[PDB]
């Protein structure tokens, strides 16, 4: 794991020694480098996991999760770039940085073999995440933003430290194979149940649940552009790993310890996507969508089956893709009109017509059209269901269809219709946007050919 | 003065296509741009894509699915040519158990 | 591929034997510790948690000017 | 009225409130010796009491 | 917390005075030397949580 | 105050707090508190004012009741065993009335009400010497007799610092208010651990005594003690701001900065000898602390206030006195969790 | 000709270079879990006439 | 609350017992080390950020006599660190071997005749 | 004293519900005489009357909660045949933050510590049941 987590520490100094007009193309194309090198993790034994070394390890669960993270770093500067020109030398170096230091950060915990090391770099991770948001964003509503997702996380995840000093007091070990291979039941008992819910808190307020996901609205929306790109397609995916790990010291009590959160995020899966059809913002509605498909995976996690595992890990992987698109096609529509409102601008299929391409395959994989990834997960965790019960077919049928809606929804009023006639500023688009647009398109269609890859250890 | 404070007035927005009509959006110097176009797309999709996408597809069968079909097909092979039933209800040995002796 | 970047699963199979047994082992010693630092503090005939007393060697074993001492 | 109000009002709202007055009880002090002395006489008092009492 | 500067370099700054049984000038006896002098000894090197059953 | 008068004065502080540390009599050690108490009333004045004047005025009365108390407990234990040894009283009425005195030394609470005005009263070097020197003395002679000490007057006091510590922060303006709130709620956190381990208590105490000594020096690099007159600092000297946005995130314990290193081990700690409920509240509590410290955050570092026209002049001339031991301070503020296993060196 | 444009594409070494140096790390790595080397009930194997070490 | 200040035969201040030069000193390239030094290293260059000098050129004397302060002083803050964990290892060791009967080695099953609990997953 | 939370639990649960309505009713009343001696100590009341009628207030108010809760929890308890059950003590104590929203009249107090104070209650009597430790003893 040193090969991957050397060269990203060299990017820090890398940056900090190249010329003040070179900073973007020298993090690019070591950026990718990188995530190329990465993409060597994919190859996973079988029966069991790399183990490289008693610090790190690689799983199927984990392969899909780093190379996301990698690649997802290229793309943030390709973001970031145009936003930040007017901008000092001094202060881009720091931007990068922040952006150099949150991937250090995400990649140490996915492969953190000990809960320990993993929960010091999952906490880790908040810090360069706030200074984005609350140094780089737009508003003044950003302040508020950061303060809602600092201590939303933190609530949630302080008790998780304590019980996993303890868990580590009672059976000597949190090496993750020794938790593995020595689990035992848990009782039925309130001590066990204030265990379970402090081993379980954390991981769901970063998913987020339904009921405790009111700071993503405000700090996804509140974020800059790159901001916003890893707070969803990397950021919310922490919960779910956590999850996914964690939950084998939790039998057989998760039986009915995972009732009402189960109830929470399949109801609020209704809300979260009805929400969306009354939405006057454009990233308000792509956060709120976010939210809808997380609690799918919570909800795959809660019934701990092998198809519900894989498709989650097939949705955690294919929802950061789409989401990050998405955010990406928002943002150049406000860097031309310098407003998040959706009815502002209207008809720019007229005026941009490659850009109205994008937004078309975003939204169609946003909704899930066979045979993407995105509606494999979904079956997948729709059929589990199924299994744990034949009336959450409900519910499920109906998410659905408000999923459609709201994606045609925002592809019909932001592209279609006629033109304002007021706005005459709508330039061509650039080649790096379109670039950046394809960048993210193309590893999705290209995931469909090798479904197996991001289905997880399961598979 | 009415005022509060003096503040510089906010700019408005510069098109970078009014300077250079192909300018391709990476950066205000032209020659730095286009170097900028130029490695975003090689290391992006010559280097990447194509290549990375290869290196997947040619990945050797570490996941043992070839070797477990043709375990299977052995195992097949022998157990219906001897009339031993496909599959036994038992994974482990019932030999090697030790149940508790009485039940009641 | 197999030839240039990677190992047979022997190399990973073993790795993880051996790491296995360093985890298991410091599980136990962590456990023990525990259980010998908890007896070590209730009864103090360890030779942690040892409480200062006073020196016997301030003691002055003179005569002391009254023969009861 | 779901997201925008009492999921606003429940948790974050109400930590809010409550450790707004509790700041306000706690720091605003009148900076008299008199008053501080007084409670902590009533301090000592209490703690060889309910403390002091107790083994 | 406590570095012990005394017994590090035997100096004596107020060891000489911590105790009743620890030699009075003209040899002048405590009121209760004998009884002191026998239980610093039973107690003396087997630590305090041994030293108090 | 002539110069030779306060390395005098400095001096016999240190050599008060010295003897306290070196002593086996209980004699010398409230001789130590009282030569160190002596010598410590002058440097709090040494810039007169009525302000000064009050803030030694509080000291002295509330050190002076502290040090009576004090005296009456050692007088109480000799008379129940003919000791004068420091190791641990026999008597529990004398045990109750010193652990009220070294907590009225320390300032916790229900004791903490002077920390703060007399913070507020003396200039930042004296409340830098105030806030980190003043607390060796009694944090050593409570180890010196932690297995004495009864765990629910110890617990409820420690518990009571950390609540009123948050709550009192909350609502403060002034820089040198806050730094008190500060320290009252880590004289909570490092006297929570005390009847457990005394290790924890150390390394808690050498942690927050290196973050102290880190913001009150780039407090007075930025001669500010207000919050709107830190709020200028950015259009003078940028790096001091963004040091101490980091030096600030490190105080709030989050990780992977040091000040999380004394939250994790003392959380560690508390749940072995089977204590879940005490560290629960015990964090949940110090999400307050990091709320201020965020607050004064966001109106330093993270964004930027209005200034004046006069700060033009200020551009032209670099700091006259440069303090030598700010930077490692800094570094070893935010940069030392790697190296949390050197804490059995302290034992 | 090279000296002022080594002095300003210097930088291009550093990501190489701690790739190559993780690698290295990563096998030093590697050469300290050698306890069951040759030894586990499923590969323990007899050695090549002129082979020391079943992998390194 | 204090467990090894009283151990028998323990000099008041030395920092390093002769015992424990019976144990292997560190490495000059320990990792642990090699952190110390980076520590130096970053100390000196918010020397020169302080001071308004250019960061990474201004000192080398002093960024030089930063570091090699820093590697000097973790080399023994090592040693004496590795010798307390020997003496930890040492002393448990001792008493679980002079208290046999707190500390019993009962015979073990194998898996075939412990009866586990099974909960199925549905 | 803790001889007062030991004449409260001597009592078995769902028996002699007046003797521990009794008991519960003298720790509110010690704890609202504590809570009005420091509000007194550092806000002081203007004149000996006002300062005896914020007590009485404050002293009042927290009998009238220990007694409600302690009243309600024995019978709930020995109503439903369930002792060694939070639910009793979930009900007493959102009858007793009922009694100070009254007191206080405000509907919003009322609901809050309704909700809280039971909770509360509840989670005491699970670390009852389970022997959690609030001030855990050195073992280790
Ligand atoms: C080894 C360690 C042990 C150490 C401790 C040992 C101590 C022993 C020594 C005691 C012997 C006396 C020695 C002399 C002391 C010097 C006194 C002095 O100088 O006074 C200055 C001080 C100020 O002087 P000043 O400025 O010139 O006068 C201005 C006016 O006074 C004020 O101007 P104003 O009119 O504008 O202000 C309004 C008025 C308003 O005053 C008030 O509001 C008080 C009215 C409250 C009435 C209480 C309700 C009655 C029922 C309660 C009974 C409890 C059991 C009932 C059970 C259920 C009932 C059914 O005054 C105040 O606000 C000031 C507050 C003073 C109140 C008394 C302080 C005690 C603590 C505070 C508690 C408050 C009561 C709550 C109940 C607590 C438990 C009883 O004078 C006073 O405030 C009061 C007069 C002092 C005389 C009495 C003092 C004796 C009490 C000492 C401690 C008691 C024993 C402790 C524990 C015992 C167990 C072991
Ligand atoms: C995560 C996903 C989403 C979840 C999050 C979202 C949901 C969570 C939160 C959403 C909202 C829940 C918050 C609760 C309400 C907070 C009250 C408040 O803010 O007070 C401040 C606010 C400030 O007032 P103020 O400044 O002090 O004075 C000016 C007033 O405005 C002037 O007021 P006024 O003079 O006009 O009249 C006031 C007066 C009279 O009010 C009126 O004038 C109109 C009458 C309103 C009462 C309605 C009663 C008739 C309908 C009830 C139907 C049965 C209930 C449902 C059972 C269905 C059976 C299948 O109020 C009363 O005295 C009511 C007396 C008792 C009746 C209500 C208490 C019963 C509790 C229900 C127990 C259910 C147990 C579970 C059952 C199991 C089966 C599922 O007070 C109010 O104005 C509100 C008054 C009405 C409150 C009662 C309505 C509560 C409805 C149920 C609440 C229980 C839910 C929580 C469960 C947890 C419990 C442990
Ligand atoms: C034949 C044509 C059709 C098929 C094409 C096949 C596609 C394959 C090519 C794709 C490259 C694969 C990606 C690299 C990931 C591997 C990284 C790592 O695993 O490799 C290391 C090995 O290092 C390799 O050299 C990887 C380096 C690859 C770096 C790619 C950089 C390409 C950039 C292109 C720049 C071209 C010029 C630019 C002009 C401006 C392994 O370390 P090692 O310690 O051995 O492990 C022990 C294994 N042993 C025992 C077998 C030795
Ligand atoms: C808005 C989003 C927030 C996040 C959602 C958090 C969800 C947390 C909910 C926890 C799920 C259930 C918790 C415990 C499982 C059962 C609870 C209890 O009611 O069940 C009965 C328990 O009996 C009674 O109900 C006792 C509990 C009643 C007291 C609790 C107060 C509940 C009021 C609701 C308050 C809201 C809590 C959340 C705050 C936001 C079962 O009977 P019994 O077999 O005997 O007990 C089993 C335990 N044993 C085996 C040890 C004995
Ligand atoms: C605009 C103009 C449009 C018109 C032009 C259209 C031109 C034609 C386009 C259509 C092409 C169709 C191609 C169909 C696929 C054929 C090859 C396919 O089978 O390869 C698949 C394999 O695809 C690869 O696995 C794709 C891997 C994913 C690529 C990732 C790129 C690098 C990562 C980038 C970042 C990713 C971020 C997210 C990470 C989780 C499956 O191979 P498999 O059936 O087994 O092969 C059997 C024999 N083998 C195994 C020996 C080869
Ligand atoms: C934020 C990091 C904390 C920084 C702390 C300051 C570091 C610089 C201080 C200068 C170092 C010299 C101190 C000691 C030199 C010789 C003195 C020696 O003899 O002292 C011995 C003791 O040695 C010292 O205690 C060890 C000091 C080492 C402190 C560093 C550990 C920090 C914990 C983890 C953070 C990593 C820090 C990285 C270093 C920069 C005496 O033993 P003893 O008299 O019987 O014990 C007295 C206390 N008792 C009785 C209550 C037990
Ligand atoms: C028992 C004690 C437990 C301690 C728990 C502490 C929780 C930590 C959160 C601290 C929040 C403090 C908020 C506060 O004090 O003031 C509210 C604040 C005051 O504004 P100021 O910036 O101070 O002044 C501006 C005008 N001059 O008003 C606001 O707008 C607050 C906005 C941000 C609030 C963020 C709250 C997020 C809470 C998430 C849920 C979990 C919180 C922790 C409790 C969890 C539930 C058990
Ligand atoms: C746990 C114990 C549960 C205690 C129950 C009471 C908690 C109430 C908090 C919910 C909010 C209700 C509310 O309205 O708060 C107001 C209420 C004051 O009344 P007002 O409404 O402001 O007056 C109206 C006219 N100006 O707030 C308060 O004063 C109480 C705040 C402190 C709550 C208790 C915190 C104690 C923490 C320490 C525990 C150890
Ligand atoms: C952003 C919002 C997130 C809020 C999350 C809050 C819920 C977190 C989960 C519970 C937190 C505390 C759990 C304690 C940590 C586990 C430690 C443990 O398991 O030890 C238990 C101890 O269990 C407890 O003591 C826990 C009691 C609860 C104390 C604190 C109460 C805080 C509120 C509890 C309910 C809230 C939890 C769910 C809320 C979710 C958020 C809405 C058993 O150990 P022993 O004491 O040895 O018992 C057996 C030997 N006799």
């Amino acid at each position: 794991m040193l090969k991957i987590i050397i060269p990203t520490t060299m990017l820090l100094p890398m940056t900090w020694m190249s010329k003040h007009n070179m900073i973007w193309i020298n993090a690019t194309v070591h950026s990718l480098l990188i995530s190329l090198i990465s993409l060597s993790l994919l190859n996973q034994l079988g029966e069991n996991s790399l183990n490289f070394s008693l610090t790190f390890f690689s799983d199927s669960l984990s392969a899909p999760l780093l190379v996301l993270t990698t690649w997802l770093l290229p793309l943030m500067l390709m973001a970031s770039q145009s936003h930040l020109s007017k901008e000092t030398t001094t202060r881009k170096k720091l931007y990068i940085t922040m952006l150099i230091l949150l991937q250090l950060f995400l990649i140490m915990t996915f492969t953190a073999t000990e809960l320990i090391l993993f929960y010091i770099l999952f906490e880790a991770t908040l810090v360069p995440t706030l200074i984005i948001i609350t140094r780089w964003g737009n508003q003044t509503e950003r302040l508020n933003a950061g303060l809602y997702f600092l201590f939303y996380t933190l609530a949630g995840s302080l008790p998780l430290l304590v019980a996993l000093v303890y868990i580590q007091n009672t059976t000597g070990s949190l090496n993750f194979l020794i938790i593995h291979y020595w689990s035992h039941p848990l009782s039925n008992s309130w001590s066990n149940i204030f265990m379970w819910l402090a081993c379980i808190m954390a991981f769901m307020v970063k998913m987020p649940l339904y009921g405790l996901h009111l700071w993503l609205p405000k700090a996804h929306v509140e974020a800059p552009i790159a901001g916003s790109m890893v707070l969803a397609a990397v950021l919310l995916k922490l919960g779910g790993y956590g999850m996914m790990r964690i939950t084998t010291i939790l039998n057989p009590l998760t039986n009915y310890m995972a009732y009402p959160f189960l109830m929470l995020s399949m109801w609020g899966m209704i809300m979260t996507s009805s929400i969306c059809l009354r939405q006057t913002d454009l990233k308000s509605l792509i956060a709120y969508s976010s939210v809808s498909h997380m609690a799918l995976v919570i909800v795959a996690i809660m019934i701990q089956t092998p198809w519900s595992f894989m498709g989650a890990t097939a949705l955690m992987i294919a929802h950061g893709l789409t989401s990050s698109m998405l955010f990406c096609l928002a943002n150049t529509n406000y860097e031309r009109v310098h407003s998040r409102t959706m009815i502002l601008a209207r008809g720019l299929q007229t005026l941009l017509p490659l850009m109205a391409t994008w937004w078309l395959v975003a939204s169609l994989t946003n909704l899930a059209l066979p045979p993407s990834i995105n509606l494999i997960g979904e079956l997948f965790i729709i059929t589990a269901s199924f299994s744990w019960s034949n009336i959450t077919i409900i519910l499920m049928g109906m998410n659905m269809m408000i999923t459609a809606l709201y994606s045609l929804y925002m592809l019909i009023t932001t592209q279609r219709g006629k033109y304002t006639h007021h706005i005459n500023n709508i330039k061509p688009s650039f080649t790096r946007e379109n670039a950046l647009m394809a960048l993210h398109i193309l590893p999705l269609l290209l995931l469909t050919l090798n479904p197996k890859m991001i289905l997880g250890p399961l598979y | 003065p009415t005022i509060r404070l003096q503040e510089d007035p906010d700019p408005e927005d510069e098109n970078l296509y009014e300077k250079n009509p192909d300018s391709h959006g990476y950066d205000k110097d032209p020659i730095v741009d286009l170097w900028n176009m130029r490695v975003v797309f090689f290391f992006g999709f010559s280097i990447v894509l194509v290549l990375g996408s290869t290196f997947v597809a040619y990945l050797p069968d570490y996941r043992m699915q070839e070797w477990a079909r043709r375990e299977a097909e052995r195992l097949v092979k022998y157990r219906e040519a001897n009339g031993l039933p496909l599959m036994e209800s038992n994974c482990f040995d019932p030999n090697k158990i030790q149940l508790p002796e009485d039940e009641d | 591929i197999a030839r240039t970047f990677y190992d047979g699963p022997e190399k990973n199979y073993e790795k993880t034997m051996a790491i296995l047994q360093i985890e298991a082992e410091k599980a136990e010693l962590r456990l023990k510790e525990l259980e010998v630092r908890r007896l070590m503090r209730a009864r103090g005939d360890g030779p942690w948690y040892q409480y200062p007393t006073i020196d016997k060697a301030l003691i002055d074993h003179s005569p002391k000017t009254t023969p009861d001492n | 009225l779901l997201d925008l109000i009492w999921l606003e009002t429940i948790l974050p709202k109400t930590t809010s409130f409550i450790q707004m007055k509790m700041s306000i009880m706690v720091s605003n002090q009148k900076g008299l010796i008199k008053l501080y002395f007084l409670s902590f006489l009533i301090t000592i008092m209490i703690s060889m009491t309910l403390f002091n009492y107790h083994e | 917390p406590f570095f012990d500067v005394q017994k590090r370099l035997g100096l004596d700054l107020d060891r000489w005075m911590t105790i009743q049984s620890a030699e009075q000038p003209h040899k002048i006896p405590g009121r209760c030397h004998a009884f002191e002098k026998e239980w610093i000894e039973c107690a003396h090197g087997i630590g305090g949580i041994r030293a108090e059953k | 105050m002539n110069p030779i008068i306060y390395t005098t004065l400095i001096m016999t502080v240190m050599s008060g707090t010295m003897l306290v540390m070196i002593s086996s009599h209980w004699l010398l050690i409230w001789i130590g508190f009282e030569m160190n108490l002596l010598a410590m009333i002058p440097v709090l004045m040494k810039n007169f004012n009525p302000r000064a004047t009050e803030a030694a005025t509080k000291y002295f009365l509330t050190q002076a009741t502290a040090s009576m108390m004090l005296m009456m407990a050692i007088i109480i234990n000799l008379l129940y065993s003919g000791q004068w040894t420091i190791t641990k009283m026999f008597n529990p009425v004398a045990m109750t009335m010193m652990t009220m005195a070294l907590a009225m030394k320390l300032g916790l609470s229900p004791f903490h009400f002077w920390v703060p005005e007399v913070t507020q009263g003396i200039s930042l070097q004296a409340g830098l010497l105030l806030l980190t020197w003043q607390k060796l003395a009694p944090l050593s002679v409570l180890c010196q007799i932690s297995q004495s000490i009864n765990p629910n007057l110890m617990l409820t006091m420690a518990m009571l610092s950390i609540l009123i510590g948050g709550w009192g922060g909350l609502n403060q303006t002034q820089l040198r208010k806050i730094m008190a709130y500060s320290s009252i709620a880590h004289m909570g956190w490092m006297t929570a651990v005390l009847p457990y381990n005394t290790t924890m208590t150390i390394l808690n105490l050498l942690i927050y005594i290196t973050m102290t000594l880190a913001m009150f020096m780039l407090l007075i690099h930025s001669s500010a003690t207000t919050t709107l007159s830190l709020s200028h600092t950015w259009n003078k000297m940028p790096v001091i701001t963004s040091l101490m946005m980091v030096t600030l995130l490190s105080m709030g314990g989050l990780p992977p900065l040091s000040g999380f290193m004394p939250k994790w081990m003392i959380i560690q700690e508390m749940t072995k000898n089977e204590s879940i409920i005490m560290p629960t509240l015990m964090a949940m509590t110090a999400l307050l602390n990091l709320y201020f410290y965020m607050r004064l955050a966001y109106s330093s570092s993270l964004t930027m206030f209005p200034s004046t026209n006069n700060m033009k002049m200020k551009w032209q001339f670099e700091h006259t006195k440069q303090m030598k031991l700010l930077p490692t301070m800094i570094v070893l503020s935010t940069l030392v969790l790697p190296m949390t296993p050197a804490l059995s060196s302290l034992n | 000709n090279v000296l002022q444009i080594v002095r300003d594409h210097w930088v291009h070494i550093l990501v190489p270079v701690g790739f190559v140096f993780g690698c290295y790390l990563d096998r030093r790595s590697d050469e300290k879990l050698t306890a069951f080397r040759n030894k586990s009930l499923l590969f323990k194997r007899e050695l090549r006439p002129n082979e020391e070490v079943t992998w390194k | 609350m204090t467990m090894m200040s009283g151990r028998p035969g323990r000099v008041p201040l030395q920092f390093l017992p002769n015992e424990a030069r019976s144990l292997p000193p560190p490495k000059l390239t320990d990792p642990r080390l090699v952190y110390m030094g980076f520590l130096g290293y970053c100390s000196g260059l918010i020397d020169n950020a302080i001071r308004r000098r250019p960061v990474v050129s201004a000192g080398l004397h002093r960024q030089l006599l930063y570091v090699t302060s820093f590697v000097f002083f973790g080399y023994y803050l090592l040693k004496r660190q590795d010798y307390m964990y020997a003496l930890r290892d040492h002393d448990m060791f001792a008493y679980v071997k002079s208290h046999p009967e707190d500390f019993p080695e009962k015979d073990k099953k194998t898996y075939g005749e412990i009866l586990e609990e099974f909960h199925p997953v549905r | 004293a803790k001889t007062l939370l030991h004449k409260y639990s001597d009592i078995p649960e769902g028996t002699e519900c007046h003797r521990k309505a009794y008991a519960s009713t003298s720790i509110g009343g010690a704890t609202g005489l504590i809570v009005s001696a420091y509000s007194i100590a550092l806000k002081p009341p203007a004149s000996f009357l006002e300062g005896v009628a914020r007590t009485g207030r404050y002293t009042f108010t927290s009998a009238a909660i220990g007694a409600i809760f302690g009243l309600t929890s024995c019978i709930s308890a020995q109503v439903r045949e369930k002792p060694d059950d939070p639910l009793n003590y979930f009900i007493g104590g959102c009858a007793g933050g009922l009694t100070l929203g009254a007191r206080t009249r405000s509907y919003g107090i009322g609901a809050a510590a309704c909700a809280y104070m039971g909770l509360t209650a509840a989670l005491v009597k699970m670390g009852q049941l389970e022997g959690w430790q609030v001030f855990a003893e050195p073992k280790v």
